[PDB]
């Protein structure tokens, strides 16, 4: 009838712990985020800090 | 500044210099910005800085051996803009970004000038000065340092 | 400037009606948490406590802050009745395995550099 | 470009009709389901002997940190901290003082891998080459204070798969 | 040259050793202290200091990429052999 | 000397199959049917 | 590996050719997961019509990725809004039928399909040059710059120390993950560090929406339903 | 019109068999609806506006595809159905009336984030 | 503005029961209303234009097993950034903090003058270039 | 290409966000207090607080928004502002293939409507906001802590509250129980002091005050 | 660690396809594990002239957010054209 999901119980400040880290520093915990699909966190999070940069990674 | 260099040639070294127990000199990093040679001059008196030859070859120095001997010779540290002056007993022991800076107020003399101590993992490492224009400008004694 | 939007009461004194009720299911609930949880207490035991966590802060004049830990009482007495709390979170209310600190100068002057 | 991969209506021809009712009656799928797994059974494992026979790896691999050193024998490590400094973890710990010759090493160098995350950022950060992430990974100790290692334990480590980190490096510094 | 304490506990590079009246040493019976025996301060020493003809030089470490980055000593006091900063080896001028 | 990394072959891979290979077997309804009721009338007889 | 700027380092020689190799095989692979799956009267009864969602019920709870193409809602973010450059690779997205755990599943195994024709022509469209952009104060430069040159040292020292300053401001970038739109949040400053970095996660809207999914359906369609979701709760609890 | 398709293909969209007669009820209505906001408001304006457009392309084509080609806004179920939305969006906004200018002037620097 | 009823609670604001803070930790810490002081090593002002809200510093210890600085003060690495010295005092106000609030120094302009480098009555003239 | 390294700026979007951005101002000027295009094409609407249930239904129900997907709803927190917590809705228009930015402001102590009505994906989302900032959210059908533990005692992502927190757990024996301690690192998180003290962007330079 | 035929031709037919040509057991054709040594490129800014940081900047060309309104005949926007629909996929319509 009901089903209440209690989530929470991996709940890690990540983004808590991102303000006091760099960056560059800051990169393996997405990897640590999604721990499946792995690549695609770096990928978004790569993507956000170059467009605030304005700078573009090589076509390779 | 750039991002790289377009310097393909053997770079120049120069002879370190002594000047006392308390200031190590590496010389070879020194720009000539004659920061030091006018610090002396002014502000501790002394006229024993200065530079030497001419050129690329020309050289900030004492020539004949003489430490740099005054209350005030380890400001010097802070007025290098690059690692050619510095502080001998903090030498190889700390980082700049890992040091937790606390305002202090000097005990050494009477003037009470305004210092920054330096200390990471519960040590003190270094005393800096902090400027306050009426009583220690931005200036420390040897004795305070 | 010096009036602001309300919470949920309009004034001090619904604010205390408001800790009354939940005082309320608060002193009806403390029973049920003795049996139910296996808890060791005595039920008066819990009672008092109760008692002692509404009257720590009992110095707040403030309204809209009145009305903010009657929802935040409320949210832990929800968890404490559908068994979201378990025995070592509720126990986590009587400090038990904490060493008793001293309230006197001399006896932290002896033990540490702390005020 | 779409495709719509649940769109499939089925015929109603008598034999179409014909053919679904042999398949729920008489179980077809299901027997074609029971034959994939009677060609796996008869295929070859894919289990490997461990620890006779050990999963492929690559040069760039990260396990075990280790400090190296010169071939004259002096530490590659001067104390720069751009390892501690970069550090994700904070896993680093570093205090320095210069030595009777006068070089400045580190007094002392701990790295604490109950709380290092492998990330190889380090071996990055280094500008002599002095830590690395070795090729070791079967180093599990059964007490936890064993897993706090020290310059003399990262020490050692340098001098014991020095053999294998020089080639790892040989074999990947252009990469780089 | 690792040596031993007083007490009976090898020293390291780094000149450590638990005192006598001290309680940790209480970790290391049944145990051995870790301690490197190739010790930095001494396998640097016997180097050969390298007998350079030129006013000054340039050291790497050897290996190019492999070693520490390039960096130039000045050899003109004749006192004292410009050692590099970064591997610790020795450089003299031909007797000037 | 000239740039090395790792590059497809002058000619480019090959063709990479992706679409479902399900293949069709096994015989009509009408087939399995009677090669049950045949088998039911032999060993009814 | 993936960082702002690129890639760390380049991919080591001859490995084009073992992804080639693997690539050509992985179809039976999947062909043979179809054959154990697809057709089976159990898994077709356990799956089919369990857990089924409408489309706009799907779009206000939230639900990204599969469970919008699962659902009839023709959306990915690798053809509407393209990033890096998959504006150039060809593929069709797997738009479901009746938004139901089969359907989602058969979604999921044709964009394994879909993801090896990317894979396909990304191995036969590489393209040379470098790694990271060619900005020393954004990316490291080379090891063996670093060792010669000034500039360089100077930058690596600065980068692996302090950090790339990024430009004040805010942005939400997102991406089509494997598992839906997976998006970041992030706030700087004007620092080498982040002021905030907020995770917008598939997981948490598609787990926000499981109550809704399993009305009537008994504990083990609830089994199903969590599995529907591929629910991961390192991305859901952050 | 012509051949009426199975299904919309978004579930739970169910296919209109009377698209032309929904669209053209809505519109007036909406159009209706909005006779109340006052003129001045931006609200009226460009919603009449973007109504009276769509009126006349419902009014103008017989062709269902054709229809869905020119309003360029997916297939027709989903225009009723966004049609029905602004309906509602309409009525709502009628009691919130955001004509009125600014409520309050943020204060001070909330925004400006250099910090 | 806000037609809710909209009640007048002129009494200061006050959340020291809204934020989890123990006991201890909230009235017998000071924190310091301060601009940072340039670091004399560099040159660089940019580090001096934004207040900062830090805590005393309290007991660190050595690890007896390897000896790192053990603490046991929470709120030890926390500093926060205000732009102004008001907001940074009503910080600490609405969270309950004694602090002690230090002006702002800011760099007496000076007067700078090549020629006096070169005079020719004064004694500024340089003995040295 | 002259810019290889420097990322392509797109300016047909740039005007398309601010006609759209001038659009939703003058649609609801009663709570649209500022709008602005970022320089890589985002647009954030700043709008008085009590504007969060109408906007946004505006955004959702508009022929010419069509946000119909909240994809995420966060709040930042600035404790040198008044109202220092920040709350942030972004929404997606897939028929308009287009990202808009909703942002209010809120201080520790006022309500803000739930828009949960509106989006029913913020349900969860504005928990988080409550769990981890302290920002009430009134008329929700239930507020209750998400992330953090039973028994937790503060708002862990506002600024004044420390990473490691107060209070630590452990197994003690004599009561046979999880226990909860006041914390205690056996090695204390190193405060680095990272920032170059040379103005980074001429471009984001502050007035002189 | 090479089946017989008798046994190919039984795990064929039970699967309905030619296992042996596509195996899930890499034997030979993978790359050999050592390599000879690569020669990295440089990237588009290793130029000896013309090279000035200021045209190659990134971050120095970001300008501050452009207000379009602030609180301190005109035909309807839109944030963006409409999508246009999708297509059918030549290449396999329906699956
Ligand atoms: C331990 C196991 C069970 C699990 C844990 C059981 C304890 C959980 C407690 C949760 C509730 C929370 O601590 C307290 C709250 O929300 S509000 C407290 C009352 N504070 C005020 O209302 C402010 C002003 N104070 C007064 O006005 C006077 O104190 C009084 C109300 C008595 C009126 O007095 P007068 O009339 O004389
Ligand atoms: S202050 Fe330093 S850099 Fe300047 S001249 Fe003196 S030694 Fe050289
Ligand atoms: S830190 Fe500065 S002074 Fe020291 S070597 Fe580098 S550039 Fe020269
Ligand atoms: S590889 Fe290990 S030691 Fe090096 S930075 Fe990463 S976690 Fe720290
Ligand atoms: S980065 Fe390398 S040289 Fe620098 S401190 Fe670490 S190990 Fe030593
Ligand atoms: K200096
Ligand atoms: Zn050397």
């Amino acid at each position: 009838r009901k089903c209440d999901p209690h989530i929470g119980l991996l709940h890690r400040g990540t983004e808590k712990l991102i303000e006091y880290k760099t960056y560059l520093q800051a990169l393996p915990y997405f990897d640590r985020l999604d721990y499946v699909s792995m690549m695609c966190n770096e990928q978004a999070y790569s993507l956000a800090v170059e467009k605030l940069l304005n700078i573009q990674p090589p076509p390779r | 500044g750039s991002d790289r260099s377009r310097f393909l040639e053997g770079k120049r070294a120069v002879e370190d210099k002594n000047i006392g127990p308390l200031v190590k000199t590496i010389m070879t990093r020194c720009i000539q910005c004659t920061r030091c040679i006018r610090f002396a001059s002014e502000i501790a008196g002394v006229d024993d800085l200065g530079t030497t030859g001419r050129g690329n070859d020309m050289q900030v120095g004492t020539y004949i051996e003489k430490m740099f001997m005054s209350e005030l010779s380890g400001n010097i540290i802070d007025i290098c803009p690059v690692g050619a002056l510095t502080s001998k007993p903090y030498a190889f022991t700390a980082r700049p970004w890992e040091t937790r800076k606390t305002e202090s107020i000097d005990v050494m003399d009477a003037v009470g000038s305004n210092i920054v101590v330096s200390t990471r993992t519960g040590e003190v490492m270094r005393i800096l000065p902090r400027m306050h224009e009426d009583i220690n400008e931005e200036w420390i004694s040897d004795k305070t340092r | 400037g010096t009036s602001v939007k309300p919470i949920f009461s309009r004034d001090m004194n619904e604010a205390k009606r408001r800790v009354r009720e939940l005082y309320r299911a608060w002193y009806r609930e403390v029973p049920n948490t003795v049996h139910l949880f296996q808890l060791d207490i005595s039920v008066k035991q819990g009672r008092d406590k109760v008692r002692e966590m509404f009257m720590k802060n009992a110095h707040v004049t403030d309204p809209r802050v009145v009305d903010l830990l009657v929802i935040k009482g409320k949210m832990e007495l929800e968890e404490t009745i559908n068994v979201w709390k378990q025995r070592t979170h509720i126990m986590r209310f009587f400090h038990e395995t904490e060493a008793p600190r001293p309230t006197d100068f001399l006896s932290k002057f002896y033990v540490g550099h702390d005020p | 470009t779409y495709k719509f991969v649940n769109m499939r209506e089925p015929s109603m021809d008598m034999k179409s009709v014909t053919d679904r009712a042999a398949q729920t009656l008489l179980w077809t799928e299901l027997v074609r389901g029971l034959g994939m797994t009677l060609s796996y059974l008869f295929r070859e494992p894919a289990t490997i002997n461990y620890p006779f026979e050990k999963g492929p790896l690559s040069p760039r691999f990260r396990g075990e940190h280790a400090l190296r050193r010169y071939p004259s024998g002096e530490e590659r490590c001067i104390a720069c901290k751009l390892c501690e400094a970069v550090c994700p973890a904070q896993a680093i710990t570093i205090e320095a003082e210069p030595r009777a010759d006068g070089s400045r090493r580190t007094t002392r160098y701990d790295i604490d891998m109950t709380k290092c995350i492998y990330c190889g950022f380090c071996q990055e950060a280094c500008p002599v080459d002095a830590i690395v992430e070795g090729p070791n990974f079967e180093f599990s100790t059964e007490t936890h204070e064993e897993l706090l290692y020290n310059k003399e334990k990262l020490l050692n480590n340098g001098d014991k798969w020095e053999a294998e980190i020089a080639a790892n490096i040989q074999a990947d510094y252009l990469y780089r | 040259g690792v040596r031993t304490s007083p007490t009976g506990e090898k020293v390291t590079h780094t000149g450590q050793a638990y005192d006598d009246g001290d309680y940790r040493r209480v970790r290391f019976s049944d145990r051995q202290k870790e301690v490197n025996e190739n010790f930095a301060i001494d396998l640097i020493a016997e180097q050969p200091v390298s007998e350079v003809g030129s006013r000054v030089i340039s050291c790497d470490g050897g290996g190019g990429a492999l070693g520490h980055p390039r960096v130039y000593i000045n050899l003109d006091k004749e006192t004292k052999t410009g050692t590099c900063g970064y591997c610790g080896l020795q450089f003299r001028q031909p007797h000037h | 000397s000239k740039v090395k990394q790792d590059m497809p072959p002058p000619g480019g891979y090959g063709p990479i199959d992706y679409k479902r290979n399900l293949p069709r077997r096994g015989l009509s309804g009408y087939s399995m049917f009677a090669v049950g009721i045949g088998t039911l009338l032999f060993g009814y007889w | 590996y993936i960082r702002p700027g690129g890639v760390h380092q380049d991919l080591p020689l001859g490995l084009l050719d073992d992804i080639y190799e693997f690539s050509k095989n992985f179809s039976f692979r999947i062909d043979e997961l179809e054959e154990m799956l697809t057709n089976n009267r159990i898994w077709r009864n356990r799956t089919v019509d369990i857990g089924v969602v409408t489309a706009e019920d799907a779009l206000n709870y939230g639900f990204s990725g599969v469970m919008l193409r699962g659902s009839g809602i023709q959306w990915d973010l690798r053809k509407t809004q393209p990033y890096d450059v998959y504006d150039q690779v060809e593929f069709d997205v797997p738009i479901g039928s009746r938004g139901d755990c089969y359907d989602r599943y058969l979604c999921r195994v044709e964009e394994m399909r879909q993801s090896l024709r990317i894979i396909s022509q990304c191995l036969n469209k590489m393209p040379p040059g470098e790694i990271k952009v060619d900005d020393a104060k954004v990316s490291p430069p080379k090891r063996a710059e670093m060792k010669t040159s000034m500039e360089s040292l100077i930058h690596h020292f600065k980068l692996y120390t302090e950090g790339y300053q990024v430009p004040p401001g805010a942005t939400y970038t997102a991406i089509e993950a494997p598992k839906g739109e997976f998006g970041v949040y992030l706030v700087s400053d004007g620092s080498s560090r982040p002021y905030r970095c907020k995770i917008k996660a598939p997981g948490f809207a598609h787990l926000a929406g499981l109550d809704k999914m399993s009305k009537g359906h008994m504990l083990a369609d609830v089994v199903a339903i969590i599995g529907t979701q591929d629910i991961v709760f390192g991305e859901v609890d952050r | 019109a012509g051949l009426l398709k199975k299904t919309t293909g978004l579930v739970g969209l169910a296919v209109c068999e009377t698209p032309h007669e929904r669209l053209k009820i809505l519109y007036t209505k909406i159009l209706d609806v909005l006779g109340q906001i006052p003129k001045n408001a931006a609200y009226r304006k460009y919603t009449e506006q973007i109504t009276n457009e769509k009126l006349g392309m419902v009014k103008a084509e017989p062709d269902v595809k054709k229809l869905e080609e020119q309003l360029q806004g997916g297939q027709i179920e989903e225009v009723i159905l966004q049609a029905e939305n602004e309906l509602s969006l309409a009525r709502k906004m009628l009691r919130w009336k955001p004509w009125e200018p600014l409520v309050e002037e943020p204060p001070a620097n909330q925004w400006k984030w250099p910090i | 503005t806000q037609d809710t009823q909209l009640i007048a609670v002129d009494e200061k604001l006050d959340i020291t029961t809204l934020t989890g803070v123990p006991e201890e930790h909230i009235k017998t810490r000071k924190v310091r209303i301060f601009v940072p002081a340039r670091n004399n090593m560099q040159s660089g002002v940019n580090n001096t234009k934004k207040w900062k809200m830090e805590f005393d510093t309290r007991e660190r210890w050595e690890n007896p097993l390897m000896g790192w600085s053990s603490t046991a003060d929470p709120l030890s690495n926390l500093v926060l950034t205000f732009s102004t010295k008001e907001d940074a005092v009503a910080f600490a106000e609405k969270n309950g903090w004694s602090f002690d609030v230090e002006e702002r120094k800011v760099p007496k302009p000076k007067s700078k003058s090549y020629g006096a480098n070169f005079s020719w009555n004064k004694r500024t003239r340089v003995s040295t270039k | 290409d002259t810019r290889p390294t420097i990322r392509p700026r797109n300016d047909v979007v740039h005007k398309q966000l601010s006609a759209f951005g001038q659009y939703v101002a003058e649609i609801l000027p009663k709570y649209v207090q500022q709008v602005q295009v970022s320089c890589f094409n985002e647009l954030e609407i700043f709008i008085h607080p009590d504007g969060v249930i109408p906007v946004l239904t505006f955004l959702r129900d508009h022929t010419n928004a069509q946000f119909k997907s909240l994809a995420d709803l966060t709040a930042v927190d600035v404790p040198t502002r008044q109202n220092r917590f920040e709350i942030v809705y972004n929404l997606l228009s897939l028929r308009f293939n287009s990202q808009i930015r909703v942002k209010t402001y809120t201080d520790e102590l006022t309500p803000i409507e739930s828009s949960v009505t509106v989006y029913k994906a913020a349900n969860w989302y504005e928990r988080e906001i409550w769990d981890m900032f302290g920002v009430f959210f009134a008329n929700h059908p239930d507020l209750r802590r998400i992330l953090t533990g039973y028994g937790f005692e503060g708002h862990p992502f506002r600024k004044d509250f420390p990473l490691s927190g107060y209070v630590e757990l452990r197994y003690d024996d004599e009561v046979k129980r999880v226990v909860a301690e006041p914390v205690e690192l056996a090695q204390e998180f190193r405060k680095f002091d990272l920032n170059s003290p040379w103005e980074a962007f001429p471009a984001y330079r502050q007035p002189p005050e | 660690a090479s089946a017989t035929r008798v046994i190919q031709l039984l795990r064929n037919w039970a699967s309905g396809r030619d296992l042996q040509a596509k195996l899930q057991l890499r034997y030979q054709e993978i790359s050999k594990r050592t390599q000879p040594p690569p020669k990295l490129p440089v990237g588009p800014s290793h130029k000896l002239s013309n090279n000035y940081y200021c045209t190659r900047d990134g971050r120095r060309e970001a300008m501050p957010p452009s207000i379009v309104m602030s609180s301190q005949e005109k035909k309807a926007v839109t944030p963006a054209p409409p999508i246009k629909r999708w297509e059918l996929s030549k290449d396999q319509p329906y699956l």
